[PDB]
């Protein structure tokens, strides 16, 4: 039994060298250690130093040096005892202070152990290395148990999901996060392996190419999702649904993907030194000779959509390697040789539609001097350039029942090229995905296991519209691991009785989602709705209208004491200042019809079903003329938290150690910045308002028998025992709370027991 | 343990 | 060294109000006999003083750790009396009384927690020896029924342990070979290792037999041996124990004896008092150097 077998490799890689005698009797004394900032400026940065004098509400310390501190005992973040060290849940934990949990995670990654438990979440820590833990053997070993009968590993979810579908016959879902880098994709990987594995019915057919075509759909929909951002080199700008499907026997039975809220304004414009997305800088460095020629193709610089930001290339990346790499995965998923040209120049035609330069003619009306642009545009899309010149120029509307063409002067008509852009670019993605889905998606489902993975919660410098879309999505998400945090922690109260009441955690995130997605009293996006309907409003009178609501009136935002133009939402990770520049000209997304007429008689395959499946195209109207942005944003959001409130949910946070790519260099900034964006602070957070540390009073009393007089080490009545030990040592009975099996102690209580007996012993 | 010299 | 008894002294006193650990386990004497041994006798003759409990049946019903220490003065005390000096006996045996009804709910049943008894006197050398309630059958006393496999499990969790040597006491007049301290003495030291045989009432034995044979280690082996003693109280002008003069007595009775007078020196209570001295001290000598690195694990 590999499990209990120290010489194993389940032991090697997955549990604390402890063992057995090894790390148990270490020796101990009775020195305190606190976790301090050497350098205040950097409050993620921390070193451990020693306790050495104590009083009233503070506590003295010498720094790693020798230099001298104290801090409010209600501010030090004192380090746990030796036995606290490689604990597999951070819940275990007694001082659950930020130092500590970083502590704990390095305890464990310093000895390669790359899983640990921090409540509901797993967190997985890319070791940026190989770790043998993903063979065959290991899939047997976790094969059926249960969270608390083995280690943690992304096995260890894998299964438990699978089982609650099975017995429960629900829906799950399992939410990951992590920036490239952080080792997201391998480990959604490692559990579609696991499922196919544990719910494979290969005997007579094999397991066919279903788990090949998931995993190669990643490098398009990264192609034309993901983009260099300012801190990402690959960030995805969208948000993805991978349904793993079962049928009613529980074997898998196909998968299928639904994208959600893609970031269609960087295609045409992009922040200094950020890229478009990935796709078009593959195909320009890509491309053959031939298909070059057949596209008009030239170099990043001569495109307006791909040369304002400074930056066309990425450090270490090859375009060239990686486009490579995207036609073979097209290859895998099926699309022909011919869908694949289509495709390329539908991303020709959006570089070529960005190069057309409208002028002021006579008049007001804009004109085309230079056809060049327009005519590759037109040849590649398969559309007659005059038409598209007069829809872009020209596009008629209906004046009463008469039909009149409304002359667009030149701001107007590179608007509308945009929006033009932009839906393109936002069809053919839908487009491709319905694509893929042809092939991973055959048989109707019973039942499926979904991964989710979204943009993380975003901090630049400067943040504008698309951050606070962004970070309210996360915001939202972190309401629903809150509210299922909490109805796990109701049951496990009432199971032992605990006498201890709590209300939904999920109200604590209420103030800010309210705060930006309000009715009664309108949010921010409501407000942005009600500035975008009269010409009277700018940006300015937006920004007054959201402190004259909010400042001062809500707790969760700010109007800024130096700034005319920003305002500061305070969520869950942090807050966040938004400037709100071109928030008014960003929420309108409106199309031209008659751009769309010109496009539905594309003599192109594909761009003739971006332009006639009512699915992919059109979507309705408002009984009105257009939805906003933010009202469009608002309804995709929703859709996508609806499906997950069907489902039982699963958390998986992965971790980049450094921004160095170096194995073996865990790094307390760069860790715990993901930590807060990621949700799992907030986890501690209001796991620290409870009781933490749940301990079998058997256990307790094992260790803690000698703290008080004549108690047997194995009392018969192991709960009068422990009451007899809390009772000699006078602790404070609000700290702690008996259960029926196990007794519940509040952060802090248990290290203190923990302090007396390591001083016990030494005395003895 | 320190009431045992070692 | 005259430094190893105190040094466990000391740890016997810090492990007082330390409930049972059954790995905790100090070089110690463990005191086992039936009611019917006389094993308070043997105890008294060592301190030449009467101290402990009288009545019928039990005597000990808390484990007594007796630590005696070779002085010039005289005066006991209590790890639970802070401070106080015992000069009066007869307070002594009051105390123990007291402070076992403190704890025992019934009167007659026993419990874990020990007395720390420790007394200074020239008619001791440095000794220190576990007194534990004795064995009957007939719970003839007033609650507990099972009261005899309350006491077996109470010395089991004392001799069990390996560093727990044995002071067997048996009646020279009953059938050794039926005696409960020998008994429960070969259940958990079957090679007769660590067991010390003490017989007592020798000259109460039936008219033409005596106990030559065990006494000279032949009939019931053990290799730490035999000694014999015996109890011939004598009273002074007060009718107060006279130690002297019982252990006069108690010499003249083994160097008149025919049967023993050839070990007359290997016998008596002075004689038995340097033997625990002597095995107790190689004893905790052996097993100290491995002492605290094992407790350390053990806590």
């Amino acid at each position: 039994n590999p499990i209990h077998d120290r010489t194993s490799d389940y032991h090697k890689y997955l549990k604390v060298k402890q063992g057995d005698s090894d790390l148990f009797k270490l020796t101990v004394s009775d020195k305190r250690y606190i976790w301090y900032n050497p350098d205040p400026k950097e409050r993620d940065s921390y070193e451990c130093g020693e306790i050495v004098s104590e009083t009233s509400d503070s506590f003295t310390f010498k720094t790693v040096d020798g230099q001298d501190r104290q801090v409010k005992k209600d501010d030090a973040n004192q380090r746990n005892p030796i036995k606290f060290d490689g604990v597999e849940d951070m819940s275990e934990l007694s001082y659950l202070n930020e130092p500590a949990v970083f502590h704990n995670l390095r305890v464990r990654y310093n000895q390669d152990l790359i899983y640990t438990y921090s409540g509901l979440f797993l967190v997985a820590v890319n070791p940026f290395k190989r770790i043998p833990i993903y063979t065959q053997e290991m899939v047997d070993i976790f094969k059926g148990r249960r969270r608390n009968e083995v280690a943690p590993h992304i096995f260890a979810i894998s299964d438990v999901a699978y089982r609650s579908m099975l017995d429960d016959r629900q829906n799950q879902s399992l939410l990951i996060t992590g920036e490239s880098g952080a080792g997201k994709t391998e480990n959604t990987k490692k559990v579609i392996q696991y499922l196919a594995s544990v719910a494979g019915r290969n005997q007579a057919n094999g397991s066919g190419v279903l788990e090949q075509q998931i995993l190669q759909a990643n490098p398009i929909l990264e192609a034309f999702g993901n983009a260099k951002t300012t801190r990402n080199n690959n960030s995805s700008r969208f948000g993805k649904f991978i349904e793993i499907q079962f049928n009613s026997a529980g074997f898998i039975s196909g998968a299928s993907i639904q994208s959600y809220l893609l970031e269609k304004s960087r295609v045409v414009f992009q922040s200094e030194t950020e890229r478009n997305y990935h796709i078009f800088y593959q195909l320009l460095a890509g491309a053959t000779a031939e298909e070059k020629k057949a596209l008009h193709l030239a170099g990043p610089e001569s495109f307006n959509y791909l040369n304002q930001s400074g930056c066309v290339d990425i450090k270490g990346v090859s375009d060239s390697e990686e486009f490579k790499i995207t036609r073979q995965a097209m290859d895998i998923v099926g699309f022909s040789q011919e869908e694949q040209m289509s495709i390329f120049k539908i991303i020709a035609g959006i570089l070529h539609l960005g190069n057309i330069k409208f002028e002021k003619g006579a008049g007001e009306g804009a004109v085309l001097k230079d056809k060049t642009a327009l005519n590759a545009a037109s040849t590649v899309f398969g559309v007659n350039p005059s038409v598209l010149e007069k829809a872009l120029m020209e596009p008629r509307i209906l004046a009463g029942r008469d039909l009149v063409a409304q002359h667009l002067n030149v701001e107007k008509s590179s608007s509308s090229r945009d929006a033009l852009v932009k839906a393109l670019y936002g069809r053919l993605f839908l487009w491709l995905v319905k694509k893929i889905n042809n092939v991973l998606c055959q048989e109707r489902k019973a039942y499926f296991i979904g991964v989710l993975d979204i943009s993380g919660f975003e901090i630049f410098k400067v943040n504008s519209f698309e951050q606070l879309c962004i970070n309210y999505t996360n915001e939202k998400l972190q309401q629903f691991f809150n509210h299922h945090m909490f109805k796990l922690e109701q049951e496990e109260y009432l199971k032992e009785k605990i006498n201890w009441t709590f209300i939904d955690f999920g109200l604590d995130s209420q103030a800010t989602i309210d705060l930006i997605d309000g009715r009664q009293p309108p949010g921010i996006l409501a407000l942005l709705d009600e500035q975008s309907v009269f010409p009277n409003a700018t940006d300015n009178t937006l920004i007054t209208k959201l402190h004259s609501h909010f400042s001062k009136k809500n707790a969760k935002y700010e109007e800024p004491r130096f700034s005319k133009t920003e305002f500061g939402v305070t969520h869950y990770a942090g807050q966040v200042m938004y400037e709100i520049q071109d928030w008014l000209e960003k929420n309108k997304d409106p199309l031209q019809q008659d751009l769309e007429l010109c496009f539905k008689d594309s003599s192109d395959n594909v761009v003739t079903k971006l332009f006639n499946d009512p699915n992919i195209a059109s979507r309705a109207k408002k009984g009105a003329n257009f939805i906003t942005v933010a009202a469009q944003y608002k309804e995709q959001l929703a859709s996508l938290m609806a499906t997950l409130e069907t489902t039982n949910p699963h958390f998986v946070r992965c971790i980049i150690p450094n921004n160095k790519q170096l194995p073996a260099k865990l790094e307390d900034k760069v860790v715990l910045d993901q930590l807060r964006c990621n949700g799992v602070l907030e986890g501690i957070r209001i796991t620290r308002k409870g009781f933490p540390n749940r301990i079998i009073y058997a256990d307790f009393v094992k260790r803690y028998y000698l703290l008080a007089p004549n108690v047997p080490r194995d009392a018969e009545d192991s709960q009068k025992a422990t009451d007899a030990v809390l009772k000699h040592l006078n602790i404070d009975p609000e700290q702690y709370r008996f259960g029926i099996t196990k007794i519940f102690f509040r952060a802090g209580q248990l290290a203190r027991i923990e302090e007396a007996r390591e001083q016990r012993i030494s005395e003895i | 343990t320190r009431l045992v010299p070692r | 060294m005259e430094d190893l008894i105190p040094l466990v002294n000391r740890l016997q006193d810090a492990f007082s109000a330390i409930g049972q650990n059954a790995d905790l386990d100090l070089p110690q004497i463990a005191v086992v006999g039936g009611q019917s041994a006389g094993k308070s006798s043997v105890l008294e003759n060592f301190v030449g003083r009467d101290f402990l409990p009288r009545g019928s049946g039990i005597v000990t019903r808390r484990p007594l750790v007796l630590q005696l220490v070779n002085s010039t003065t005289e005066y006991a005390e209590f790890l639970h009396c802070k401070g106080k000096k015992f000069t009066d006996f007869e307070e002594v045996r009051l105390e123990i009384e007291a402070e076992t009804d403190r704890v025992t709910g019934t009167n007659k049943g026993i419990s874990p927690v020990p007395i720390n008894l420790r007394v200074y006197s020239p008619h001791v050398l440095n000794l220190t020896l576990v007194d534990l309630p004795g064995m009957t059958k007939v719970p003839v006393g007033d609650q507990p029924p099972d009261i005899e496999f309350q006491i077996r499990d109470m010395l089991m969790q004392f001799v069990t342990k390996e560093n727990c040597l044995i002071l067997a006491v048996s009646p020279a007049n009953s059938d050794l070979a039926n005696s409960d301290a020998l008994k429960i003495a070969k259940e958990v030291d079957p090679q007769g290792q660590r067991t010390i045989g003490v017989i007592t009432k020798l000259d109460l034995m039936d008219e033409g037999t005596d106990a030559r044979d065990v006494l000279e280690n032949k009939l019931l082996p053990l290799r730490r041996g035999y000694i014999g003693v015996v109890n011939r109280s004598q009273k002074d002008i007060d009718g107060k124990k006279d130690i002297t003069a019982a252990l006069a007595a108690e010499r003249k009775f083994f160097l008149s004896h025919p049967s023993y007078r050839h070990l007359a020196d290997r016998m008596g209570t002075p004689y038995l008092q340097k033997v625990l001295n002597q095995q107790l001290t190689n004893h905790i000598r052996d097993t100290l150097p491995g002492l605290r690195n094992k407790l350390q694990s053990q806590l």
